[PDB]
RNA sequence: UGGUUUGGCACCUCGAUGUCGGCUCGUCGCAUCCUGGGGCUGGAGCAGGUCCCAAGGGUUGGGCUGUUCGCCCAUUAAAGCGGCACGCGAGCUGGGUUUAGAACGUCGUGAGACAGUUCGGUCUCUAUCCGCCGCGCGCGUCAGAAGCUUGAGGAAACCUGUCCCUAGUACGAGAGGACCGGGACGGACGAACCUCUGGUAUACCAGUUGUCCCACCAGGGGCACGGCUGGAUAGCCACGUUCGGACAGGAUAACCGCUGAAAGCAUCUAAGCGGGAAACCUCUUCCAAGACCAGGCUUCUCACCCUCUAGGAGGGAUAAGGCCCCCCGCAGACCACGGGAUUGAUAGACCAGACCUGGAAGCCUAGUAAUAGGUGCAGGGAACUGGCACUAACCGGCCGAAAACUUAC
């Protein structure tokens, strides 16, 4: 119904069409996966699929975990995700310890894109909400940047929650949909995508099939 | 090296440039020296350094290390003694010990000495 | 890359040197003109015998660009000075000789006739 | 500005309780033939002998 | 070691000569108009290049009816048929901006011997 | 009906309620500008006139007067009407109005005045509370920990234009010129990103003016906005590269209906059954079990004492785990967050590469000279990538686990 797949974002590089166009691209190492546990409804209350995924020295997880994936049957792993699925018969397709790889995926099907963000720390309003300043001459008094007013007078008389102005930006999960896929390799088990998608180098992401129009 | 990440020390990079050669002669000449911490850790780098250039002994880096210190007598002592001294290591010229900290402005300190143990 | 108020040198022989932007059509509040489009503006600076004397309201074309541009095969185009032609309703240029060499989106943009007149293109 | 009222005893006492300071851990070392507690921040100047004691 | 070398590598294009800035090259370049296509040629001079490895981008410059003008091509590009050095130049900077005001005669170049 | 202009009453505030526009920033109503759906026409069609429903989004840039108001210049779909102490000076601007000069004109013989005119004229305050934007410590979820998730419940966004087909067809004397449905290309706005273009680069490179210094030539350094000039690896950004604006379903307002007596007929209705929109509910992204009904699926340990007086409680010693200190980051106000601790590539150095810069010193040669050529893709170098335990993470300290019971099985 809907696949997915987990990797990893390395960088970006060029790549020219057959048509003889330029189009950026990224480079996404989805590296095998295992699937540790199904989701069924008279279980849970819901349809997924677990994965797995990284390369761990035995000595770095902790008990529970080692034990969990002891009882599953697999050897540990790093991080692990799912994948919502709508139905039975399509987890009906998944067993525990299949394994996954690139492959799946064929070009020219659009697919989706989950990370975080980057770290950009405290900003400021103009930075972080593109307020517009104001006169940074004919007469101002330290209020070059600064937003100004901020709400009514007695009536209602408070600031009516909600209003946008300074704070934290970045550093949460961010999703762009509909990209589209340009080469895969099979034996490199690497993914083309283009466009730019969302992390930093060496971060976690994970892509599913299209959506919107997949 | 990677130039520090956050404001200067002194208060201008004339300062930064003429502390740390200071910091650097004071070194070369006597092999022990307690300072703040962040002197120490900001010195290592270039006292390593300094020591890959005097390494490979040549007309060269006589002229460059000249060019960097401004010592004549610290030169000299420099590639008389230190030099071969360091022939058979790579990397690792330097260690830093941490030490006890300061009662009138509550600012840790740090010992730095040149490694002597082969 | 022209805004309004901005002075243009003419490369036609209907006898204008320097137009003043007025504003750049395509969509309400368009801010920047690129390479092959309409805009109205007015002379400022013309030869004496002229056809068409100072402080007249007229349409032209930008035909060149000081900024890089990007081409979609990936080849950038930069002039040293921005030139504009004049054109009337019909989409062809009221003067006969064409001066200097002109970008090659005017194909694409679908004016023939100032690509055929002009000497050079690129 | 300025403050308008003067705040509960309440209020007070209790925005200056969380105003403290916290002590630091400790670890035995062996010098000259007795034991002495010494933070672990300076277990190598004990070692050596750099860091003079009372 | 530039990690995605083993992605570039496959795209690499060879058979370039080499150059260096301020030499005077023509390039061969395809175009497509209507349907068919032709062979143009460009004539110039170069002044700077950015080692890009897979991306790296040069520039070429000419004078034309008083006017000048330049371009700039990918390395890579499969449009550029054939580089055809002419002359060798000798410049002390890498760089060559200062050309651009200058006119005429000014304009012109010290042949390497 | 509205209390929004000009008005009438003096009831709260002269031991103070600081004032018109503009800048920035909202929020609300519909008496609708477009975007949407209908109907009646003195509706051929395009295009017009009027009425009904509908508040999700948008509503430009300039010239003139301080201006409000108002006139004008060029496009788009439009350049909508109003409230919130004629929104907002403990956010800002002082152009006139309302201080002290002087002048013009008038009135007054005078001291002066004249909602008549012209010129310049000090805008104070270190955040106690509410509120808001972010982040922490503590505490319960009924043995104690750890991994992974359901979603009650909330927030974010909701914009359009041009062109080609159908077809010069339907229509119309001609001129002129369609509904509906497909296809291609654009504006604004927002999010992400640094691979191409651009901005930046206080320990990079080269040249160069003056001066002082290292015995002197050569060669170097300090200082003079980095002394001034020509260049940029990384990181951060836009003028740069990608992508977003739904489709579909459910129930509705305006309207159009099918079957039908009261009331032998008729009627969309009083019983029933149907169609019908950027409006509402799911459907898109994000937050979310402090949701006190304190959720769900799993794995780990489920055991050693002492005391008061045996009713429970307190104290000490432990397992699972956690914390402190240490090296670090693109995580960062501090905290927290993420990796690492010799069973090791976390940082530093070394080597190597890419990259930047542009042809080192010494020697030799030619030239009296100032200079050029060979040794030579030369010399120097941070941010990107790989190997190497040479240096630094250590003979280490602190927290941390079932009063129980009742009912059917
Ligand atoms: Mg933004
Ligand atoms: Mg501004
Ligand atoms: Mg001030
Ligand atoms: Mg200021
Ligand atoms: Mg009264
Ligand atoms: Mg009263
Ligand atoms: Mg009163
Ligand atoms: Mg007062
Ligand atoms: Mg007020
Ligand atoms: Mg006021
Ligand atoms: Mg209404
Ligand atoms: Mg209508
Ligand atoms: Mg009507
Ligand atoms: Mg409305
Ligand atoms: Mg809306
Ligand atoms: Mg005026
Ligand atoms: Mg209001
Ligand atoms: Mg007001
Ligand atoms: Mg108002
Ligand atoms: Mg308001
Ligand atoms: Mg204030
Ligand atoms: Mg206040
Ligand atoms: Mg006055
Ligand atoms: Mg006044
Ligand atoms: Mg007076
Ligand atoms: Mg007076
Ligand atoms: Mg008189
Ligand atoms: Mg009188
Ligand atoms: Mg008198
Ligand atoms: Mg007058
Ligand atoms: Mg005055
Ligand atoms: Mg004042
Ligand atoms: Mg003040
Ligand atoms: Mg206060
Ligand atoms: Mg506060
Ligand atoms: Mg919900
Ligand atoms: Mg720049
Ligand atoms: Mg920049
Ligand atoms: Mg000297
Ligand atoms: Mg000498
Ligand atoms: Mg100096
Ligand atoms: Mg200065
Ligand atoms: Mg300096
Ligand atoms: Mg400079
Ligand atoms: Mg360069
Ligand atoms: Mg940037
Ligand atoms: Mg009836
Ligand atoms: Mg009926
Ligand atoms: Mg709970
Ligand atoms: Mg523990
Ligand atoms: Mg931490
Ligand atoms: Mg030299
Ligand atoms: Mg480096
Ligand atoms: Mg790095
Ligand atoms: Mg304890």
């Amino acid at each position: 119904a809907r696949k997915g797949i987990l990797g990893t974002k390395l960088g970006m590089t060029q790549v020219f069409d057959e048509n003889n166009k330029v189009v950026p691209v990224t480079v996404v190492k989805a590296g095998p996966n295992v699937v540790t546990r199904i989701r069924t409804t008279e279980r849970d209350g819901y349809s997924a699929v677990q994965l797995a995924y990284g390369e761990i020295s035995p000595r770095k997880v902790i008990k529970p975990v080692a034990g969990q994936f002891a009882a599953a049957g697999v050897n540990p792993r790093r991080h692990v995700a799912e994948l919502r699925l709508d139905d039975e018969a399509a987890v009906a397709e998944y067993e525990v310890g299949q394994e996954l790889t690139a492959e799946i995926f064929s070009d020219g099907a659009y697919v989706d894109v989950t990370g975080t963000s980057k770290g950009k720390g405290f900003a400021g309003t103009m930075k972080r909400h593109g307020f517009r300043g104001q006169g940074a001459a004919h007469g101002a008094q330290a209020v070059h940047r600064r937003p100004g007013s901020i709400g009514g007078c007695a009536t209602p008389g408070r600031v009516f929650k909600g209003t946008r102005m300074s704070g934290r930006m970045g550093n949460d999960r961010v999703t762009t949909q509909n990209l589209k896929v340009h080469k895969v390799d099979a034996e490199n088990g690497v993914l083309l995508i283009k466009g730019a998608i969302p992390g930093r180098n060496g971060g976690l992401v994970v892509v599913r099939s299209a959506i919107k129009r997949g | 090296p990677k130039p520090t990440k956050g404001p200067r020390l002194g208060g201008s990079s004339s300062h930064q440039s003429a502390l740390l050669a200071n910091l650097a002669t004071s070194l070369f000449e006597h092999g022990r020296i307690k300072t703040t911490e962040p002197k120490a850790r900001a010195l290592r780098p270039y006292a390593e350094k300094l020591i890959t250039h005097a390494k490979k002994g040549a007309l060269h880096n006589r002229r460059e290390v000249m060019k960097k210190i401004r010592d004549k007598d610290v030169v000299h002592t420099l590639f008389a003694e230190i030099g071969p001294f360091y022939a058979d290591r790579n990397g690792g010229y330097t260690r830093i010990i941490k030490v006890e900290n300061r009662k009138g402005d509550n600012a840790p300190m740090a010992v730095i000495e040149l490694v002597r143990e082969k | 890359m022209i805004q309004q108020e901005s002075r243009l040198k003419v490369a036609d022989n209907t006898g204008a040197k320097e137009i003043l932007c007025i504003r750049v059509l395509g969509g309400s509040s368009r801010r920047y003109a690129g390479i092959g489009d309409v805009i109205v503006a007015t002379v400022k600076d013309a030869i004496p015998g002229g056809n068409v004397k100072r402080g007249d309201v007229v349409k032209a074309v930008v035909v060149r660009t000081v900024k890089e541009r990007r081409r979609a095969d990936g080849s950038y185009i930069k002039f040293d000075e921005n030139a504009a032609v004049i054109i009337k309703n019909d989409n062809d240029p009221r003067g006969t000789r064409i001066f200097g060499p002109v970008g090659r989106e005017l194909r694409e943009k679908k004016f023939m006739k100032i690509v055929s007149l002009a000497p050079e293109v690129l | 500005a300025v403050p308008k009222r003067r705040m509960s005893r309440a209020n007070t006492r209790s925005r200056r309780a969380q105003w403290k300071a916290e002590a630091p851990g400790l670890v035995t070392v062996s010098v000259a033939g007795q034991q002495r507690k010494v933070p672990r921040r300076l277990l190598k100047a004990a070692r050596l002998g750099l860091v003079d004691l009372d | 070691m530039n990690t995605l070398d083993f992605v570039d590598q496959a795209s690499l294009r060879d058979d370039i000569p080499t150059f260096s800035p301020g030499d005077t090259v023509n390039v061969h370049v395809k175009v497509i108009e209507g349907s068919k296509e032709r062979i143009q040629v460009f004539k110039g001079v170069v002044i700077r290049r950015q080692g890009g490895g897979i991306s790296e981008t040069f520039t070429v410059r000419k004078e034309s009816y008083g006017v000048g003008v330049e371009r700039t091509f990918p390395v890579h590009s499969p449009n550029i048929d054939h580089i055809d050095v002419l002359t060798r130049g000798d410049v002390r900077r890498a760089k060559l901006y200062y050309l651009r005001e200058l006119r005429g005669k000014k304009a012109k170049i010290k042949e390497k011997r």
